[PDB]
């Protein structure tokens, strides 16, 4: 099994796998530590931002690679968007600085 | 925007709320689930939560993307994509004031310290059950702060009645209204109409004068809270703490859908909001009508309880069900989900450009290539292929490109061949232990559906070829591919970060072939002739006039250190063929080329000429020895294995000896166990005398070949034991009895038959017994090692080294350790690669060996070892002056290459992995002692030090413990308390020293700590772990370990903090702030007499009062400068455990995803702190590039792009 | 490969993605506007929810 | 100088360039610029070449546009070029924003 692009879930922008639907492999903690050990410049960043869990960013990066711009523009994952939303703020003081 | 750092938290005001809210929730129901239609103004309200699906409203008026920008008349909904739903809020406006739970469940409740009330008393005043004076005025005898419930209003009112003049004659214009309330409104008005600056200054004055222990302690806690509030100037005023209106979450994170059984899958939080809203509605219904005060009290208190439960429930006693109780899940617990939520899947993920398949051995590819089935390659690289079809021009649409790349018809794979050639791929193992489990490669097409992989790399993966299913990844960004083919690629990764061993020692078959070529047979084809080296040897072999092997004399060139001698060596074609490939910088090779020697040679060549060269060497030696092993045609046969004739003799012979020792025990003079011992001894003797004769006879039959003999002796695979089984007795086997017994004592009769002849039934049964015993033992040992591995890998995580030098000309005195019988650890590796301090010369005159600040080299190291020098001074990652890191020159050799460590590379996680992984072999030793030493725990077997010096004179004994002072020329006789059941190293007339241990067991960190310094304690524990890891036959250079200990010396305890909590027993790593800040930053302005300009809140004007009435009530401060003490910040460094040392880390995300989110968010939102994201783990979470590797230089260094 | 009875007949080879069992269900559980059911079920392709 | 793309093995960059990792990044930048310039050049001149018609069939009418495309497709990827620039060491690196010796 293998996969490049595939169907997207409705609970998170992560595509599941299992060869029932191709999906991918678990990019677990230990290889996060391995790319830590050497100086992962954009490997780790694109793994945790655009390789997975950014359907908007994934669509943009795909369309760019096919459209001739290989330079990405990584932003903020929903995990942090979720973080601001789930923390619930209160009387809300998030930052713009 | 998204690019960010430097984040700040505060508390907002209610007014800013509803700016992002589209309306109040006015319909209390959740959703019309019995019709599945959306509920207006409900918990699932499109009007307040926007579109429920991309470009639609709740009534289905609009359902398509064509409706950009239109608005539904029925519901206040933008008709656009679903995304906008996940950001807008709604709100719930609470009718009655409500006090916040989070403040209340804080141990240092800021309200509690500020107002100064008993906890339960204020709980009561909030919960409506009692009253308290709020603004009495000219009250007859009751102060502002009394505790009282009933009838006070009657007495005060009927005594006071004067006139209605102060806005209902109450203390907003006029006192004489003794007024009391219940909680929220009173505290609201009090806080909103109170000031604390003068309170702060009088707190100063009382801390100068009032009661020291209780008053100063508690009121300085209060002072912390108040000046933390005041430290904010975009001030977080306590007025904001009231939760008058609470926003509501999008249903997007609280889905609802009807499953089977008439049940809808909805968040418990939805039910909680439903309940809170409906109780607010009942508050409305039971208050808007003129109900008695009891109804109002009950409803309001119930609503307070409801909202407190919603925001965080289960704080009060919860229902207990023994099997598995299920209380309503809460919002806070889904926030503070450390290992439930925030640990595994927050980081573990899906991936979208990966593949997975089975692997197979590669006997043709180079060291930087891999074989890749055609479809995996046809699929991973698909987008690049798509672009290259685009640039062909033949295709205009990615749909057509997909149509042509899927069905894969007779068109070009040339693009796969090209792209595959400069776009390396990351090969990925599942249980990665240390980095050498992840690499990059250049991929190559092969046939079929299997991954071909080079034979010499797998040992890095530490795998076998059973059929595992390795993973592969594709980078997609050119910075990533450069990092791949510059640092990742396998050819550069040939060394072991654990220690200087080489990783790709070749395997059984290559060593067998090489052993095949380089033997020495006396008389064969073409004995005794003459050559010139290359040309004449290759000619005479290539025409069968000499075989592969015959002793010939030849004229060859080798360097005598390191020149240029060309002599007549006696050697053989063969050795010539290989030595054609040993580089022309070491000389010529003349030995039988085993495994030992092969490792020696690969080491010498790497140390003399570097990585690419030693790589090419290893590749070509692979190829040639491997082909020669094949063309030799080596195989196994029965006639190969000669059982010794004498075995039939020898096995028989011992019987008669056994016979006598039988009859001896028959006459009973000999004990049973010693009978056991004697018989096992005799059978072991015969076992050995058979095995040795066996092996010699095996050697001598050809001396040129005996498949078993060479497979054994060349170290391809095998042992003396295995071959003895294949041709001699099975040996002895144990009687384990498997339960309640040590095993131990073994069978009286050995398993004399060997595998050649076959085994009787009973012996094979005994063998099955023992073999499955061993397998069970291995399984249980693996299970035991798993926990050590996981925990000790979870030891540590931290940040990097950061300077090119550290100035600290105060390094360690390094010497070689010998443990009381011999030396077990050499200085050689202890000295190697570590920068030196003072230029050293040989005792032989006039020979500078080193220049200061130079990389010490292996040759220099050997010269030093030969020299009669004893020790040397070199730097320690410890003594680094450079805060927030370690210096380049501090640390030394890189150990992955063989160079000096360079700026920008993370050493810590490397040290962690390298020190943890050997735990799996680690078999008192083990996890207990390791974690005992890291985590600063008491040995529970109390060893102490002498802590002074003197000559030992024995005092009084036999108390069950020993009160003994050694002696003291100083003049003391302080008596120590080592119990008698503790082994003592003290002997009379000996001279002990200060800090010297006297009793067995581990010395507590405190002793050596206080009397010897952090360097002493660290070296002690470094030595200890090195001892144990050595005793378990695994080698690790101390540097890795030495990193870890540094992190645990970083902490102090402050004994005299005149201007802070006096108990902030903080990290001495944060040692800078200890005097630099000095609450006033070095007492620069601690003075009022001249000018301070900050304390001008006193009536300060020249007016004989800035110059004669010097400045203020205390003439300067009337005892000491503003402090009543000089304000030292006295402290003493104290060691700690790794777990807590991690716990005391200073960062809010760092702690928040570590432990107890509540406490840290409390302290933070109190302090209103900003965090600039300048951390490793923090920035990992934020999803930006980390402050290492890139994030030291090229964190700057970005213009031009 | 499907028969006229909405299932694959015996006697065919299958390339991945092709229909195996034809299940088409006018489940009007969308009580929020089943007129969408009818509207797209009268188009001819009859996706019609 | 021809490269004929292979895998690279380096110590020379420790001679001219002070640090390995900074070396990696500056190579990355140079590769970036080289890629951008080639991509813009190719796209402009190819869209000029095919401005007459953009249909699927019409692109293959002479086989020479395809031939030139695969010739340039036969040229090494930018990172190879940048690396080769450092073995030739025609470039110099300094504090932020080091640039080629093109002047």
């Amino acid at each position: 099994h293998a996969r490049s692009i595939g169907p997207y879930s409705l609970i998170t922008q992560q595509p599941l796998g299992g060869k029932a639907q191709f999906g991918g492999q678990r990019f677990g903690e230990m290889e996060v530590w391995a790319l830590e050990a050497f100086g992962a410049s954009h490997i780790l960043q694109e793994i945790l931002t655009v390789k997975s869990d950014d359907v908007v960013g994934r669509s943009k990066a795909y369309e760019a690679i096919v459209k001739g711009d290989p330079m990405p523009t990584p932003g903020i994952p929903e995990s942090l968007n979720v973080l601001l939303h789930e923390l619930k703020g209160l009387g809300l003081s998030f930052s713009l600085d | 925007k998204n690019n960010f750092s430097k984040i700040r938290i505060t508390l907002a005001s209610p007014e800013e709320i509803l700016e992002n809210s589209f309306g109040e929730v006015l319909k209390p129901e959740t959703i019309n689930y019995r019709t599945y239609k959306p509920e207006r103004d409900g918990l699932f309200c499109e009007r307040i939560f926007g579109p429920v699906k991309d470009f639609e409203c709740h009534c289905g008026k609009y359902k398509r993307i064509r409706y950009r920008g239109i608005v539904c008349d029925r519901c206040g909904v933008e008709v656009t994509e679903k995304k906008v739903r996940r950001e807008r809020m709604g709100h719930i406006h609470l009718v009655v004031p409500v006090a916040h739970i989070w403040y209340f469940r804080s141990l240092p409740n800021k309200i509690g310290y500020l107002l100064g009330l008993p906890t339960k008393k204020l709980d009561a005043i909030i919960y409506y059950e009692r009253y308290v004076v709020i603004q009495p005025g000219v009250a007859e005898g009751l102060s502002q702060l009394d505790l009282l419930s009933e009838e006070e209003y009657l007495d005060k009112l009927d005594e006071i009645e004067r006139t209605h003049k102060g806005n209902q004659n109450l203390e907003d214009t006029n006192p004489d209204k003794f007024i009391a309330k219940i909680g929220a409104e009173a505290i609201y008005d009090l806080l909103c109409r109170v000031d604390l600056d003068s309170i702060s200054y009088e707190l100063r004055d009382r801390a100068n004068t009032d009661g020291s222990q209780q008053r100063k302690t508690e009121a300085l806690k209060r002072l912390q809270v108040v000046e933390s509030f005041r430290a904010s100037k975009g001030v977080n005023r306590p007025e904001w703490m009231v939760m008058k209106v609470i926003p509501v979450i999008p249903p997007d994170l609280r889905p609802l859908v009807p499953l089977d059984g008439g049940r809808f899958a909805t968040s418990d939080l939805n039910d909680l909001y439903r309940r809170v809203i409906i109780r607010n509605n009942r508050l409305k219904r039971l208050i808007e009508i003129k109900a008695p005060e009891v109804i109002l009290r009950n409803e309001k208190r119930m609503l307070q309880e409801a909202v407190d439960s919603l925001f965080d429930n289960s704080r009060k006693s919860s229902a207990v069900k023994s099997d598995n109780n299920r209380p309503l899940k809460s919002l806070s617990d889904s926030l503070k989900g450390k290992q439930g939520r925030f640990r595994q899947n927050l980081l573990g993920k899906r991936v979208d450009y990966s593949a997975r398949s089975v692997i197979v051995v590669g006997p043709e590819l180079k060291m930087h290539e891999c074989g890749l089935p055609k479809d995996m390659a046809a699929e991973l690289y698909k987008p690049f292929i798509i672009r290259k079809l685009i640039e062909r021009g033949i295709v205009k649409t990615v749909k057509s490109a997909k149509k042509i790349v899927d069905r894969k018809e007779p068109v070009i794979w040339d693009i796969l061949e090209y792209v595959m050639k400069g776009h390396p791929v990351l090969l990925n193992r599942a249980p990665t232990l240390h980095r050498l489990g992840i690499q990059a490669f250049q991929p190559k097409l092969i046939e079929g559906k299997a991954i071909q992989l080079h034979p010499l790399s797998c040992t890095a993966f530490n795998a076998d070829f059973d059929g595992d299913q390795m993973a592969v990844h594709l980078p997609l960004s050119n910075e990533a591919i450069l990092e791949a083919q510059l640092l990742m690629l396998a050819s550069h990764n040939i060394l072991n970060p654990a220690n200087g061993a080489p990783i790709t020692v070749p395997s059984q078959d290559m060593v067998l072939g090489l052993y095949y070529i380089t033997k020495l047979r006396p008389n064969t084809k073409g004995h005794g002739l003459i050559f010139y080296g290359p040309e004449e040897a290759t000619i005479a072999y290539n025409e069968g006039k000499v075989d592969i092997h015959a002793p010939i004399k030849v004229y060859v060139e080798d360097y005598e250190n390191g020149e240029l001698v060309r002599r007549m060596v006696e050697t053989s074609v063969g050795r010539l063929m290989v030595n054609e490939y040993v580089p022309k910088k070491v000389g010529y090779v003349n030995e039988v080329l085993g495994k030992k020697a092969l490792r020696d040679i690969i080491g010498s060549v790497i140390k003399i000429c570097g990585v690419a060269t030693t790589a090419k060497f290893l590749d070509d030696i692979k190829n040639l020895g491997y082909y020669m092993a094949f063309k030799g045609g080596l195989s196994f046969n029965l006639a190969d294995v000669l059982i010794p004739d004498e075995k039939d003799q020898l096995i028989q012979e011992g019987y008669t000896a056994v016979e006598q020792i039988m009859q001896d025990y028959s006459m009973g003079f000999i004990t049973f166990n010693e009978r056991y011992n004697q018989i096992i001894d005799t059978w072991t003797h015969i076992n050995g005398r058979l095995s040795n004769v066996l092996i010699k006879q095996l050697s001598s039959d050809n001396d040129g070949f005996n498949s078993v003999f060479m497979m054994m002796d060349s170290g391809a695979r095998g042992s003396k034991e295995q071959i003895r089984q294949l041709s001699g007795m099975r040996g002895l086997m144990a009687k384990p009895q498997k339960s309640g017994a040590e095993g131990g004592q073994i069978i009286e009769n050995p398993i004399l038959s060997n595998f050649k002849e076959g085994l009787s039934v009973l012996e094979y049964f005994i063998s099955t017994h023992g073999a499955r015993k061993g397998l069970a033992d291995t399984a249980l040992k693996t299970a035991d090692a798993g926990y050590l591995t996981r925990r000790l890998v979870d030891v540590s995580h931290d940040v990097i080294i950061t300077e090119e030098d550290c100035g600290t000309l105060r390094g360690l005195l390094t010497t070689e350790l010998k443990q009381n019988e011999d030396v077990v650890a050499s200085l050689y590796e202890r000295i190697l690669g570590r920068v030196s301090v003072h230029d050293i010369i040989h005792p032989t005159t006039g020979d500078i060996i080193v220049r200061a600040g130079e990389e010490i080299r292996e040759q220099a190291a050997q010269i030093i070892e030969d020299s009669p020098i004893e020790a040397v001074e070199i730097r320690s990652v410890l003594t680094c002056e450079s805060k927030k890191g370690v210096c380049a020159k501090c640390y030394g050799r890189n150990l992955a290459t063989n160079r000096m460590v360079q700026r920008g590379e993370v050493v810590g996680v490397i040290a962690a992995q390298s020190i943890g992984e050997p735990g799996t072999q680690l078999t008192t030793g083990g996890l207990p002692r390791v974690t005992e030493l890291f985590e600063a725990r008491n040995p529970s077997n109390p060893a102490i030090v002498s802590e002074i010096d003197g000559e030992i004179g024995f005092g009084k004994l036999k108390r069950g413990n020993r009160e003994i002072t050694v002696t003291s020329k100083l003049g003391e006789e302080k008596k120590y308390l080592i119990p008698l059941s503790k082994q003592l190293l003290v002997q009379e007339n000996d001279f002990v020293r200060a800090g010297t241990p006297l009793s067995d067991g581990a010395i507590t960190p405190a002793d050596i700590l206080a009397i010897k310094g952090p360097t002493a304690v660290q070296e002690y524990i470094v030595n200890e772990v090195q001892d144990v890891y050595r005793l378990q036959g695994v080698k690790i250079n101390d540097k890795h370990f030495e990193v870890i200990v540094r992190q645990m010396m970083r902490k102090v305890e402050i004994v005299d903090p005149g201007d802070t909590l006096f108990l902030e027993q903080q990290v001495v790593d944060k040692f800078e702030v200890m005097e630099e800040n000095d609450r006033i930053w070095g007492k620069k302005v601690v003075i009022d007499a001249g000018d301070s300009q900050v304390l001008k809140a006193g009536q300060i004007v020249t007016a004989r009062k800035l110059r004669d009435e010097n400045s203020m009530l205390k003439r300067k401060d009337l005892k000491i400068v503003k402090v009543r003490d000089a304000k030292s910040a006295t402290a003493s460094q104290i060691l700690q455990g790794i777990t807590r040392a991690a716990l005391q880390t200073k960062s809010f995300m760092s702690a928040a995803s570590f432990q107890e989110t509540t406490k840290v968010l409390n302290e933070a939102a109190i302090c209103g702190k900003t965090d600039y994201l300048e951390g490793l783990k923090e920035n990992v979470i934020c999803g930006h590039l980390i402050p290492a590797g890139t994030g030291l230089r090229d964190y700057e260094k970005l213009v031009v792009m | 490969d499907l028969d006229e009875n909405g299932i694959v007949r015996i006697g065919a080879h299958i390339e991945p993605g092709d229909i195996l069992i034809g299940k088409i269900t006018p489940k009007g559980e969308s009580d929020p506007t089943p007129e969408e059911k009818l509207l797209r079920a009268i188009f001819g392709d009859k996706a019609g929810d | 100088v021809p490269m004929d793309t292979i895998t690279r093995d380096m110590v020379r960059l420790s001679e001219d360039t002070e640090n390995v990792y900074e070396t990696v990044m500056i190579i990355a930048k140079r590769a970036n610029q080289i890629g951008q310039q080639m991509k813009q050049d190719l796209e402009k001149k190819l869209q000029d070449f095919s401005s007459s018609n953009d249909n699927l069939e019409e692109v293959f009418e002479n086989r020479e546009q395809i031939e030139i495309s695969r010739y340039y497709e036969h040229l090494p990827k930018p990172g190879l070029i940048a690396t080769a620039e450092y073995e030739q060491d025609k470039l110099y690196h300094r504090m932020p924003g080091a640039t080629s010796t093109n002047d």
